[PDB]
Parts: C-alpha cells; structure tokens; sequence
C-alpha cells in the first residue's frame, strides 16, 4: 500500500543514517596508528609513490587505500609505523571515514538484501539493525583495513546473488544479464581485495552447479538454450570475475613502476624493467675474461651461484660449489677459454664477446678454480654426478669443457650471442654431456645449509631449474616488457610462498592469535592499540546479543536442515508454497552454506587466524539468525495474541540487539578512560578488555 | 543369490522397505554342503597359499625388529613406547608366551638370524594363520554382500592369491591382525545388512561388528577409519531406514541407539580394556618410559623417580628445577662452552639427574632462619657445582639463533665478587596449572609451577623440543623468552634440601597417575610421536602411487634371496581400473538418469551399485585420510582400502557374470576363470619375491614390469641349481 512504500523509502535512509553516524562517531579520536592500519596503510602509500611491493593480499583493496589517501591530499610520503602518531599533513579522517563508509554502505546493502530474500517486513528490520548494530563490523570499520571491504563486497556478492536469483523465473532478460554482470563483478572484487573470496566464490559455484544440474531435468528445455545457460554462467561468473581479477593485476603492475621493499620476490627481468634497477647495466652486457658475473638461476627457489673456500668432505677433495641467496663477493663468476687453448690474460686488447654454443672454462674471481663435474656422485641425490671446483687456467681434465647454449632471448638487441638478464641459457658439459640443473633440497650442515647442485643427463628443454640468467655485469639501453600473464603467475606463486611462509610455529605464543571456535560465543576478543590511559583504546568483538544468539541459530539450523530432511525421506511435505522454500533456499540454506565456506577453512586450516577473520562469516550466520526469526514466527502471524506476541518479540529482541550494541558502544566508539572504568563489560574471562 | 527390490507406494514417491525376508538370509549363507565343500577347499588352498615355506627368511624382516622387539618388550614387562595401541603387539607375546618365549632376544636389525629359543614360526603362524582367515572372511563377507557363489569362490581364491597380503601377513608385521580385524568388521556388519535388524541374529552380527571393528581400532590407528567406515554405512541404512514406512519411528531409534551403542560403546570399551591390560601387564620402568611425566613413571617398578622430598622450600637450599611440557627437562649447567654468542657455561636440559642440576636459591639483598619462597620473590639461581648464577645476557642463541624473541641464557658468575641485576629472577607462581592448598601461594616442590621472570628483562624462562649438538650431546635448550608459549613456559622443584630444616619436615611425592590421566598421556605421546615420526626412507612412498603400483617397498636382503613388498599387479590394476571404470559409470548413470533415461531397473544392477557404493566408500575412507597426514607412510597403507577394493572388484566380476552376459554366463565365468588365471600366473612368476625363495637373474630381470619397482635383482645367482650346491650366512 501507500504505507508499506512509506516504510520502503524513508525506512532505508534511516538505516543508512544509523550506518553513517554508527561507523563515523569518533573516527578520528584516536590519533595512532592502528590493528593492521599499520600495515594496509602503508601499501597504500606504495601506490602513492609508484613503489613496488609485496604483499599476501589480492591488490584492489590496497588499490583502494591508494584510492582511500589520494581523495586526502597524501602523497603517500610517510610510511606507516606502528602505534606512532599521525603527522598533522595525512589526514586519515577522509580514510577511515573512507572504510567506515563501505561499512556503513554494507548496511543498507543488508537491508535490501533481506528484501531480496523473501522475509516479511519485520525480518528486514531485525536483520538491518542485526547487521548494523554490532561492535564487530563498528570496531573494524572504523580503521584503514581491506576488512570493511571485504565485508562489502560480501555482502554485495550475496546480494547480487539473490537478486540474480530473484529473476530466475525470467531468464536471459534485461534484470538477469544485470544482476548476473554485477555478481560476476562482485565477485571478482571479492576475490582481488582479499584471497579469501573465494569462499563466496564456492557458495555461487555450488548455486550455479545445482542450477545447471536442475537444468538438466527441465523437458521444454532444448539444448541450444541450455548450453545459452552454460555459457552465461562460465561468461559472468568465470570470465567476469577473471577479467576484474586481472584487471586489478594490471592496475597493481601498471600503475607502481619504481622500486621498494619487497622487490626481490620476483624474477629478475621484470625487475630490471621498472624505474629503481639495482639488478640492471647500460652500456655492455656480457664478454669473455673482463666480464665479473654472478649466474641466477631462474627457478622458483634457486639462488646465485656461490663457491666458498670451504672443500668437500664427501668428494674428490675440490672445492664446493653451492648455491646462496644474498650478495657476496664469492658470487662472482668469469669467463676463460676452452681446453687446449691459451687462457685469459689481463693484458690483452680485443673484448671478446661470448658465443653460445661452445665450450668455455667457468672461473671463479675471489678464488680461481675451475667449474667442473667429477667422477664422484652427488652427495643427496645419488642418480647424478657432483659439481666441483678445481685447479686453475692450466690444471684440469677435458670434462672442464662447458658450452653455452641459448634458451630463450627476450629481443631488443642482438639474440646471437650471450647477454645479461635477456638471454636464459643451460650450460652443459661436453664430453659427459650432462646439463647443469638445481634441484632445490636442501644440504646437510657440512655444505653450510645450501643448495644442492646436480648435473642431469637427460632433463627436459621446458624444465625452469636448468635455466640460469646473468644477472651481475662488471667490468641508452632499455629492458623489454615483461608477459604480463606470466607475471600475473609468478606474483600469484610469491603470494602464496609467503602464505606458506605465514604458519607460525608452535613455541611462540602469538597473543593476537585466536582459533576459529572462539569467534563465535566469543571466548576471546582482539587488542587493537595500545591500552595505556592516554589514547582511546578500541577492543573487536561482536555485540553477544547478535552473535550468541547467532552462532546458536547456525546451530539451531544446521539442526534443521537435517530435522526437514529427515522429514523429507519419512515422506512429510514440508515446505508446501514456493514463496516459503524460496526464503528457506536462499534466506536460509545459502547462508548455512556460505557461513561454512567462509568459516569451515578457518577452522581446517593452519595458519595464524585472528578475530577479524569471522565479519564476512558473522554476515552469513545474521542472515540465518534473521530467517529463525522469520519462518520460526511465521505460524504467528494469523492468532491475534500470536500477531502481537511476534511483533513484541521481534522488538524484544531488536531492543536486545539496541541495548546490547549501546552496552558494549565503547568498545568501538574508543574507552577514552584509563582502563579500569571499563571493567563493567569486561564479562568474561579471556576478554582482556580492562 | 539376490531378491527383487520390494519398493512400496508412500503419499509423495515409492519408497524401499529395508526388511529382509528369512529368504534372504538362506541364500546368501552357508546352508548347503557344496558351499561348505568348497570353503573347506577354498580354506585348504589358502592355508598351503599363506603358510608356504613358513621360516625360510630365518632372520628378522621389515618392521619385524619393531613389533617382535614390542613383543619382547611385553614379555619383559619393561616399559616403552610405540606409535601403535597395544592389541596387535601384546597379542604377539601371547602367542610367544603361548609358545614358550622369555624375552632374551632383542630384535635389533634386519638380517639377524633367530636363535632356537625364540618362537618366531608360531608367531608367523600366528600372523599368517589370521592373513589365512582374512580371505575366508573375504569370501563369506562377498557372499553376505550378495555376490554368486563360484564367483565370491574365484575372487577370493583372487585375494588368496594377491601377493601383498601374503607378504604383510607372512611376518611380524601390523597389518596381517590389523587386516584380519577389519575384515571380520566388514564381515559382521555385512552379516548384520542380511537380518530384518530386529531379530537377535542382528544384534549379535552387531555386537561382533562391536568387538571386531574395536578389535581393529586396538590393534592400528586406521581401524578407526573402519569405525567412520561403519558409520557412515550406518547414516545409510538409517536413512533408508527413515525412507521405509512400515518401520515405526521407536524402532528407527531402537536400531539407531543400539547400533550407536554395539558400534561406538563396544569398540571403546574394548579399546580401553585393552589399554588396561597394555598398562596392567606392563609394569616394569626402563628406558623406555624415559620421555614420560614422573607420575606416568610413579606407577612402574624400580624406578629413579625421587619420592619423598621436602615439601616446603626456603631460601638457601639446593633444588633441582625440572621443566613441565617438554618431558626431556632439568636446569643443567656444566664446564663447557658455547660456540656462539659470548662462549660461556651452557645451560641445557639433561634429562637424567645429576650433581650439575643443583641450583641455590639465594636473595637479590645464609642466615638462620626459613625465608619462604613468595609469589614476586626475586632469587638468583646459584649452580653449586661450577660456581656460577643464571646469567641471561641478550646475545645471539645456540641453535634458535633466528629469533627477535627468545632470548639466550648462560651462567656466568662469581660468588661474592660477581653478582649483578641480571642474574635476578622473579618466581612468579602460575596459580591455575599449580594444584590448590599452600601450594597455590608461595613454592612447595612437586605441587606448584611457577615462572622465572628476569628481573631486568621482563622475559620468562623458556624450553623447547630443540637439542643441542655442539657440546653436552642430546641435551635441549634453555631460553630467556618473551611472547613464548604459556605451556613451555612452567617450571616446578625437585629433590631439594637446606639445612635450615628439621629433619621432621612434612615431605612430599606424586600423585600416580590414575588410569585416565595414564592412558590420556599415552595418546599424547602417541599423536606427538605419530605426527612427528619424520625420518628420511629409502622405501617411503607417497599416497597418490599407491594405486598403479610403482616403487613398492623392500623387506629384506640376504644370501642371495630377497622379499619385496609389491602386490597382485593384475588384481592391483584390475581393482583400481573398476575404481575409474565405476565413477565413469556412476557419472554417465546420474547424468543418464536425470538427462530423461530411466537407470536402475534390474535388481542385481541395485545391488551392484549399492554395495559398490558401501565398498568403495570403505576404499575411499580408508585411503583418503593418508592423504591429511604429515607424516611417512608406504606401500602398506594402502593396503587396508585395497582389501575394499577387492570387495568391490568380487562385485564387478559378480556384474560382469550375472547381469552382462545372462544369456551366456560360459563366457562370464570365461571372463573371470581368465582373470583368476592371470592372478595365479602373476603369484605364480611372482612366489619367488614373496617366501624368499630362489628365483635366477635371467628372469628376475624379466619380472619388473614397471621400471619403478626395484628389488636389487643382482643378488640372485643365474640358475636355480646352484642354491642346492650352497651354504648360507648367517648374522
Ligand atoms: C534467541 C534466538 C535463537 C534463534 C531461534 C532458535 C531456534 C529456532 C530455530 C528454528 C525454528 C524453525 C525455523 C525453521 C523452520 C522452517 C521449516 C518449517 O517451517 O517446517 C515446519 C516443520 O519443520 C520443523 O518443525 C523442524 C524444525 C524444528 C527443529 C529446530 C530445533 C532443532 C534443535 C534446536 C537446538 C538449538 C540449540 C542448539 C545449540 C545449543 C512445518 O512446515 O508444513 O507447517 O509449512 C507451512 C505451510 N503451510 C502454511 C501451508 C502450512
Ligand atoms: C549428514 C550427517 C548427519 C549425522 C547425524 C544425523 C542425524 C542426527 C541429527 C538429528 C537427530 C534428530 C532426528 C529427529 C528427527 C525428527 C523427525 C520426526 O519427527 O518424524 C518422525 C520420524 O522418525 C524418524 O525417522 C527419526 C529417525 C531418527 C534417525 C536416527 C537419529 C540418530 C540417533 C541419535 C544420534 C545423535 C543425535 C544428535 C547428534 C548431534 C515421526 O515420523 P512418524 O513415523 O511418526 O510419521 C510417519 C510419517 N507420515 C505421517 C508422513 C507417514
Ligand atoms: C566413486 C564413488 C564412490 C563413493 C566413494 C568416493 C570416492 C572413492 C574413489 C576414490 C577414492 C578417493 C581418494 C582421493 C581423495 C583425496 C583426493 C586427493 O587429494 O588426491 C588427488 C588424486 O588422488 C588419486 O589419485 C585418486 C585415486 C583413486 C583410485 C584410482 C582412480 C582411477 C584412476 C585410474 C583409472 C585407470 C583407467 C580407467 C580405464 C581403464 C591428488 O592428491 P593431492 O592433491 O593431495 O597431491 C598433492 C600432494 N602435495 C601436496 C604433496 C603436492
Ligand atoms: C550416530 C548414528 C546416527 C549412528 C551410529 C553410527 C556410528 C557407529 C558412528 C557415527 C559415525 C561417525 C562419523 C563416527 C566418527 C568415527 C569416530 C568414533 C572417530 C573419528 C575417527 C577419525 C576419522 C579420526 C580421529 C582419530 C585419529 C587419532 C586419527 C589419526 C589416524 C592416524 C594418524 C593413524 C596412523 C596409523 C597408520 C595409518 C600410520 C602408521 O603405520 P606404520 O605401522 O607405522 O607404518
Ligand atoms: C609529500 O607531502 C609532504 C607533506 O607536506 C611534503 O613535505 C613532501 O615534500 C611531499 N613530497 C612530494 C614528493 O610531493
Ligand atoms: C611461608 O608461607 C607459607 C604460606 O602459608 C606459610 O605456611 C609458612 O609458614 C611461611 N614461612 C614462614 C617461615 O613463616
């Protein structure tokens, strides 16, 4: 009617303003540095100044830090400590505003949201004031993190997901392409700001499976139509969410093209194409004799080659040959001629450029030997033979004959000849034949915990641990454009080496650390800042009138799922109208699904998981705590008294949620006392709050 | 052999009863005299296939030094500690003890020849009587599973034959009573599918399902994946349980709450009488029990665990400070110096007891008088022997030297000319892990845990599994550490004494450690040893290779004869090609069926893929958890699935003669005479890896199809006649 419209508009602006004035109260009261603004913020001063890093996270919610300090007038010139004050220039008011306002547009988004799924007016309500009033998504929200827009694009992957469910019944319409692009684009931004989009990514994969299987079962169907399906669902919701995920790879690589921390965790041309190049050399690339080298092998792990003076204990008593990983003055590497001929002498006055192909002695410069392969076995792998050192210009075997042979050339200049970092190149041994390889185990502690360097007989031509590229020259020039999927590849590969990297050890104890069963029932909450009495100290945790009665709605749930399919097989007829599966389907069972994918990995896997990691998964547990609102106090509304104590009990427990958020206000609206005041909500214990 | 499916009409859809008939249960058993003709036969070949050649290999083989040693060790009675519970190792020394076996022989490594003392062909016979039994069971589990007769005879003369469980069952290994347990577990409960599960035959296939299925869980930790099998199978029946109508909602409880109660309370009261007779019958303390709590060791005979020290502590008295979470711990300090950071007296944990674990409690500041240890009261530890505090100077650590937190410790000091700030630390008493009473407050040894905090760092003393190799050989590390683990972080006092004391002190021993919290410890020594049990092998393989049978294991190498672990490569191939050529099928009949066509229409077609289904979900529940593990593991593991994998290719010969060739079943049973045929030619060539007998080298070159496994095929001679003409070492 006219009033149910009056609700529908003026109800969402209430919200909204309720959004804006919950997650920008005290914004910028704190003045220190904060839980991960520490970090976030820095990599957005990255793009500020055009430096490259590294970091775990997908880049399009630090691209929107960037974009969060270039609407401040920042110009990314004060990097990030921790704890530290602000200088009074970075005004991160417009960047926590910035983040509090996707949070506090992650409201109405909830709002209709729960329009979209089924969900008779009240339900809309309570879960509006569910998902707003809480200290979690307040707390969080407030700082310069990528978990507001993690958050946001969560719930605009849910939302867009219902709303391209909601037109199902009119496929290949104008709504259906809509919502269908803008979940393929929500999704996309799910993932790039954070890798842990892929779990909502497994929620709408798991509706698009059982669309296409229930698909399959439709007779009036025809086949054209249903591989029309098919290639809709892989366009907008592979394709697309792929060509935002590379789009924001293009922006992270195109936009920053200097150099800066973190830069050594890439390949070593792609690092000699951007502005700093501390890895490059104009005017020369390589000759024979004069040119002081240190050979990089192009595998994802192995090293600069090295030779320290320390001999083999397990060998013919030469001198090791390993591989290290820094710099080192025993890194560096020469060229000499083959067996038979007259060697390098430091008086001579043609600079003979190096030709692939033959045979050459490989020298160290700091100690003198020989590069060489003996009849003694490797000591690890004990298929091939080991690489040694041994003797000088004159004293040696035939078996110190090492060709050069060409791999592949990366152009802008000639590609007949060797070069440094544009032409990978296997060495290969001339009389045994074998090809210089590194497998990448590890030493035992006589070779000083290094590399292991084998000479294979037949490896492959497409194998990465035979290629080696110089990297070092010593005695008008610009390095090619890198692939840029290549590139993509090798960065996504350093993204999860650090991931494997980030598992703790069990003896340190990490005390911002939590497992994943303590963030629902909230054993314990998370220490933000600093907690002396002089800045006011923020504490993340959600309000425990939403996600007590939340987590035991999952519960209560996740036992009604299997109570209604139980009842299924002992042939009930449960759910008889379609608009009542529809809010069990996708207000109900979607959230069951997408809180365990965006749960469930938290608790299966092992690595350090904090208490910010439950907001897109708390999201998803309000959603099913709004329908056991909703279908549990939908018999109600036909008695009379039944109408009325379902209107008093959805505002008892919206009031729950009021004064249990307006309760538990200072833990996200700052504690500006000095600690002890507030040991009135310290309730538990393990909530080191006081 | 199998009914036609009684489907009924519900108010929605048809539903299936899930009661048999008697019918059923006639057909499907032991009722003629042919059957049992031929599993008199069927028993007659296996016990000549199994039990050939028994004690050929004289000498000890691979693992045979682990579970024959065990068994040496419950003879004894001395303690020790194994990754396995106790079933399948003490039922090994009563089959020795059974024998006339006294311990005396300690199994050390593979080659030594058993001296005539030690019965090892009747634990052999033990071992390969059970790997006998498992292929009977192979056959009557088939049979209870609704499978023809001839062909449940010719699969399991097909198992009979499969070289893998003749070589696991033929020694002292885990897997022959391990397997022999699970197989009477499928067994049972494929006994229990046949009954109407209300009759008392029923519950008694449950119970010995019980007994069985906790038999196997005993014996080898992935019994319990049998248990999750079984349970799993049981969340099937109980929803065609549901989906049946005629069966009231007190009987679907009745059938649900004794089924959870003979399939869960039956194998864990079985699995802890077990244990009871594990810690009952081994009693004696050795070196074994030496990286167990001394409460754990309060229990066991002659021990060197202290008792009766005094209770109360006081300023100025020599204590011994033992660490709490890692059993490996006492404060350790003697005349050798570090190789790194300043190169002063180390401080270790060395876990037996010493003069050098002495340490003085003395003030920050001898007098007359008994100034007890409170909670805040900063000592300096004092070792008496070398003369020298506890010094923690923040320089570089031994061996945890990449460490921004722990901070390294050392002793360094003079009595009365050199004492400083830093040899201070604060005895802060952890109240919670520290048992009530006077305890909780100021130090009683035994009974608190307190923490050392340096006084001038704020960190706290800290230990961890990390030993020291340089100097003091296998002795651990001790830390000054901040933001270390609470755990590692406790310490308590033991064997103290000052003169400063009546000798009429109220002293103080252990609580020894009631059986729930001795077999609680032991399952934590269990997972910490099972989850780090990382040793670089030769034979270690991995659990994608398993299936396609490359790179088996080796068992034993001597005079010129070898055993090799490689299984039934044309059973093998043939169980894991049915694995692919099922979900191919099970993918083509979903798509099949919803795509319009109408699937599943004769009975034996639904019984094919029903027990298909319960059978590779046990193949798939007994091979996808060694995937979830970070630890070794071989050939052997796999073995448990593969046995599913051989009930479920019984059923594939079973579809290949009863539904696909009906008309012409000569040619079905022509099928399966070929395959059972190539399986007896592949024992046949491959006897000689197995019973350690003489092959030539001509022909042991032939035999290794796969280039992958490798048995050292240069150790036989090149004809079979010079092994009469030949005598034989002996280690
Ligand atoms: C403080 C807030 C806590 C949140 C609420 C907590 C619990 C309540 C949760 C759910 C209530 C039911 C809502 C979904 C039902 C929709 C299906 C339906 O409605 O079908 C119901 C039948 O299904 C059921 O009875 C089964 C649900 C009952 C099982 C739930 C309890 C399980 C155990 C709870 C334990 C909780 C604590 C565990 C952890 C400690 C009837 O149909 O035909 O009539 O249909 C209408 C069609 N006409 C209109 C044509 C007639
Ligand atoms: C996916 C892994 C799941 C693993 C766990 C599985 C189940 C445990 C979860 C919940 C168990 C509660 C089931 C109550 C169903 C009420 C349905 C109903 O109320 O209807 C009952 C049906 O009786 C049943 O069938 C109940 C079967 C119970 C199955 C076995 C229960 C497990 C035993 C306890 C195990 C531990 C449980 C707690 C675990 C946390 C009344 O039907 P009727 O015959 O009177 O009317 C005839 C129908 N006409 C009128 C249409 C014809
Ligand atoms: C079939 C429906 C019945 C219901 C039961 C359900 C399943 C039973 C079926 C198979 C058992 C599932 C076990 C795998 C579960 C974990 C998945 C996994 O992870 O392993 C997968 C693959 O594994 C397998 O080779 C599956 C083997 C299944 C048996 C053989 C299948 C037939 C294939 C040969 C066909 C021959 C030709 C046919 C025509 C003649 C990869 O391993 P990964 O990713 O860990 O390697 C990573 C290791 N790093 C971490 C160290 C790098
Ligand atoms: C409830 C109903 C409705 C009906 C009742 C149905 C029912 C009977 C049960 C209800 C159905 C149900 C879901 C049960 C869950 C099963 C249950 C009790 C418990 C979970 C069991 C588990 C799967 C896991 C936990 C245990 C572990 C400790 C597993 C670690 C494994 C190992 C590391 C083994 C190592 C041994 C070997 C591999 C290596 C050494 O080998 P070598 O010899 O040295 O080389
Ligand atoms: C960045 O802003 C600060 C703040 O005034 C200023 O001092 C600095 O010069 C700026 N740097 C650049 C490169 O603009
Ligand atoms: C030290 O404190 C304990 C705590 O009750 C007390 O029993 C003991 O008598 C005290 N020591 C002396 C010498 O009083």
């Amino acid at each position: 009617s006219s009033l149910l419209r009056l609700e529908s508009v003026v109800m969402p602006v209430i919200f909204t303003a309720l959004a804006l004035f919950t997650r920008m109260y005290k914004i910028g009261i704190n003045n220190h540095v904060v839980w991960d603004e520490a970090h976030f913020g820095k990599f957005g001063s990255y793009y500020l100044r055009h430096e490259f890093y590294h970091d775990v996270h997908p880049p399009l919610g630090k691209m929107l830090v960037g974009l969060s300090g270039y609407l401040a007038g920042y110009n990314g010139s004060w990097d990030f400590p921790s704890g530290e004050i602000y200088p009074d220039y970075l005004d991160y008011v417009k960047m926590r505003l910035f983040n509090a306002s996707f949070s506090a547009l992650c409201v109405p988004l909830a709002y209709f949201t729960a329009k979209a799924i089924g969900f008779s007016l009240p339900t809309v309500w309570l879960m509006t004031v569910l998902v707003l009033f809480e200290n979690s998504y307040s707390t969080l929200g407030r700082f310069i993190l990528l978990d507001s827009m993690l958050l946001f694009f969560t719930v605009a992957s849910f939302f867009s997901f219902v709303m391209f469910h909601n037109q199902r019944s009119k496929p290949f319409s104008r709504k259906w392409w809509k919502w269908l692009l803008i979940t393929g684009i929500s999704l996309g931004c799910t993932i790039s700001v954070k890798m842990v989009g892929l779990f909502i990514i497994t929620m709408v994969g798991i509706y698009t499976v059982i669309d296409l299987w229930t698909f399959l079962a439709d007779k009036s169907m025809s086949w054209k139509t249903y591989i029309n399906h098919w290639l809709a669902r892989i366009f907008g919701l592979i394709i697309v969410p792929f060509c935002i995920f590379l789009l924001c790879f293009k922006i992270h690589f195109d936009l920053l093209s200097h150099s800066g921390t973190g830069d050594a965790n890439m390949p070593s041309l792609f690092q000699a194409r951007l502005v700093g190049s501390d890895v490059g050399q104009g005017p020369r690339d390589i000759a024979l004799g004069s040119s002081v080298v240190s050979i990089k092998n192009q595998a994802l792990g192995g090293s600069l080659l090295h030779s320290h003076i320390q001999t083999y204990p397990d060998g013919s008593n030469q001198q090791q040959v390993t591989c290290y990983g820094y710099k080192d003055a025993n890194n560096e590497w020469f060229f000499n001629r083959e067996r038979g001929l007259p060697s390098w002498s430091e008086n001579e006055t043609d600079i003979e450029y190096l030709k692939p192909g033959t045979s050459y002695r490989l020298v160290h410069k700091s100690t003198g030997r020989n590069l060489h392969t003996h009849p003694v076995a490797a000591p690890v792998s004990k298929t091939q033979w080991e690489v040694s050192g041994y003797g000088d210009n004159v004293v040696g075997d035939n078996k110190d004959n090492w060709v050069i042979e060409i791999m592949d050339q990366r152009g802008d200049e000639d590609p007949e000849k060797l070069h440094t970092l544009t032409t990978s190149f296997r060495i290969k041994n001339l009389e045994m034949g074998c090809y210089l390889a590194q497998t990448g185990n590890s030493l035992p502690e006589w070779g000083f915990r290094q590399q292991e360097v084998v000479c294979m007989k037949n490896p492959f031509k497409r194998d990465k641990r035979t290629w080696w590229n110089i990297e070092t020259h010593e005695n008008d020039f610009q390095y090619p454009k890198t692939n840029f999927l290549k590139d993509f590849i090798h960065l996504n590969l350093a993204m999860m080496a650090t991931n494997n990297a980030l598992v703790p050890d069990p003896d340190k104890f990490d005390y911002l650390a939590s497992s994943a069963w303590q963030w629902p029932t909230l054993n314990v909450g998370l220490r933000l800042c600093g907690w002396g009495d002089d800045n006011p100290k923020y504490f993340l945790l959600g309000t425990p009138a939403s996600t007590w009665a939340s987590s035991v709605a999952v519960l209560a749930f996740m036992a009604t799922v299997v109570i209604l399919l139980i009842r299924w097989q002992r042939q009930y007829v449960d759910l008889r109208n379609p608009s009542n599966w529809n809010v069990f389907l996708m207000g109900g069972f979607y959230p069951l699904l997408a809180w365990g994918l965006h749960y469930m990995p938290f608790v299966i896997m092992s690595r350090v998981t904090y208490v910010h990691h439950y907001l897109p998964a708390l999201y998803f547990a309000l959603i099913i705590l709004a329908y056991c609102f909703d279908a549990g106090l939908q018999k109600w509304s036909r008695s009379k008294c039944g109408r009325i104590m379902r209107f008093v009990l959805y505002a008892g427990f919206m009031a729950l949620v009021i004064g249990c958020f307006w309760y538990f206000s200072p833990i996200s609206f700052g504690m500006e006392g000095p600690s002890s005041n507030f040991r009135y909500l310290n309730w538990f214990s393990t909530w080191d709050i006081a | 052999p199998v009914p036609e499916l009684d489907i009924k009409q519900g108010p929605v859809r048809p539903f299936i009863v899930t009661d048999p008939s008697a019918e059923l249960a006639s057909l499907r058993t032991m009722v003629t005299l042919k059957e049992k003709l031929l599993v008199a036969c069927l028993a007659v070949f296996t016990a000549v296939i199994r039990l050939h050649g028994l004690a050929w290999p004289d000498s000890v083989v691979f693992d045979e030094v682990h579970f024959g040693g065990f068994a040496s060790q419950y003879i004894r009675g001395t303690y020790f500690m194994d990754v396995h519970p106790p079933l399948a190792k003490m039922l090994y020394a009563g089959v020795a003890s059974l024998g006339g076996f006294q311990g005396d022989f300690d199994f050390e490594n593979i080659g030594d020849s058993f001296p005539s003392t030690t019965p090892y062909v009747l634990m052999r016979f033990f071992s390969a009587s059970l790997g006998a039994l498992t292929v009977i069971l192979m056959y009557m589990t088939l049979r209870y599973s609704g499978v023809r007769m001839w062909v449940a005879l010719m699969s399991a003369i097909c198992f009979a034959v499969e070289n893998s469980y003749v070589t696991i069952s033929r020694y002292i290994l885990l897997d022959a009573p391990l397997m022999f347990f699970i197989a009477a577990a499928v067994y049972s409960f494929k006994k229990y599918e046949m009954y109407p599960a209300n009759s008392l035959n029923a519950y008694k296939s449950l119970l010995a399902t019980g007994i069985a299925l906790g038999m196997a869980s005993s014996s080898k930790w992935v019994g319990l994946f049998t248990v999750t099998w079984v349970g799993l199978l049981c969340i099937w029946r109980l929803w065609f349980m549901i989906g049946d109508l005629t069966k009231s909602s007190k009987s679907i409880f009745k059938v649900a709450f004794a089924k959870l109660a003979f399939l869960l309370g039956v194998p864990f009261a079985l699995y802890l009488v077990f244990f009871y007779i594990h810690f009952q019958s081994l009693t004696l303390d050795g070196d074994g029990a030496s990286f167990f709590s001394p409460e754990f060791r309060s229990t066991l005979k002659n021990n060197k665990i202290p008792q009766n020290v005094v209770a109360d502590v006081g300023i100025g008295s020599i204590i011994s400070l033992r660490h709490l979470s890692t059993m490996g711990g006492y404060l350790h300090s003697h005349s050798h110096n570090y190789p790194a950071g300043s190169e002063q007296q180390q401080s270790t944990l060395y876990p037996h007891m010493d003069a050098n674990n002495d340490w003085l409690l003395e003030l920050y500041n001898s007098l007359t008088t008994f100034q007890n240890l409170t909670d805040g009261t900063k000592v300096r530890l004092f070792h008496t022997v070398t003369r020298c505090r506890l010094h923690s100077h923040d320089h570089k650590p031994p061996v945890s030297e990449s460490s921004d937190w722990q901070k390294e410790v050392s002793c360094y000091g003079y009595s009365g000319f050199d004492g400083d700030a830093n040899d201070d630390w604060v005895v802060e008493i952890d109240k919670k892990n520290s048992a009530p009473g006077v305890a909780q407050e100021r130090v009683i040894a035994l009974d608190t845990k307190f923490r050392l905090r340096h006084a001038m760092t704020g960190c706290y003393l800290f230990s961890h599994e990390v030993k020291l190799p340089a100097w003091g050989f296998e002795q651990q590390e001790v830390t000054c550490a901040s933001s270390g683990r609470h755990d590692l972080t406790l310490w308590y006092v033991e064997n103290n004494s000052n003169p400063l004391l009546p000798e009429d002190t109220k002293r103080i021993s252990y609580k020894p450690a009631s059986f729930i919290s001795k077999f609680i410890e032991s399952h934590k020594k269990m997972w910490h040893i099972n989850k780090n049990l990382v040793e670089p092998h030769v034979y270690e393989s991995q659990p994608t290779s398993w299936p396609f049978l490359l790179r088996g294991i080796s068992y034993w190498g001597e005079n010129n004869r070898n055993v090799y672990l490689l299984g039934n490569a044309i059973v093998w191939w043939a169980v894991t090609a049915f694995i692919g050529i099922f979900g191919l099928i099970v993918i083509t009949e979903l798509f099949s069926w919803q795509l319009g066509k109408p699937i599943l229409k004769d009975s034996k077609v639904v019984n094919f893929h029903v027990q298909v289904i319960h059978y590779l979900l046990g193949f798939a529940v007994h091979y996808a958890p060694s995937f979830l593990m970070q630890r070794q593991m071989f050939l052997h593991h796999y073995l448990p699935a593969y046995y599913f994998g051989i009930l479920a290719l019984g059923h594939a010969l079973d579809i290949i003669v009863s539904y696909v060739f009906r008309s012409k079943r000569q040619m079905g049973y022509a099928v399966v005479i070929t395959f059972l045929a190539a399986s007896v030619y592949f024992f046949k060539s491959f006897s000689p890896i197995i019973y350690g007998t003489p092959w030539t080298q001509e022909l042991c070159q032939k035999s290794q199809w796969l280039s992958g496994w490798d048995y050292n095929c240069n150790t036989y001679f090149s004809s079979l006649e010079e092994y009469k003409n030949q005598t034989l070492t002996k280690r």
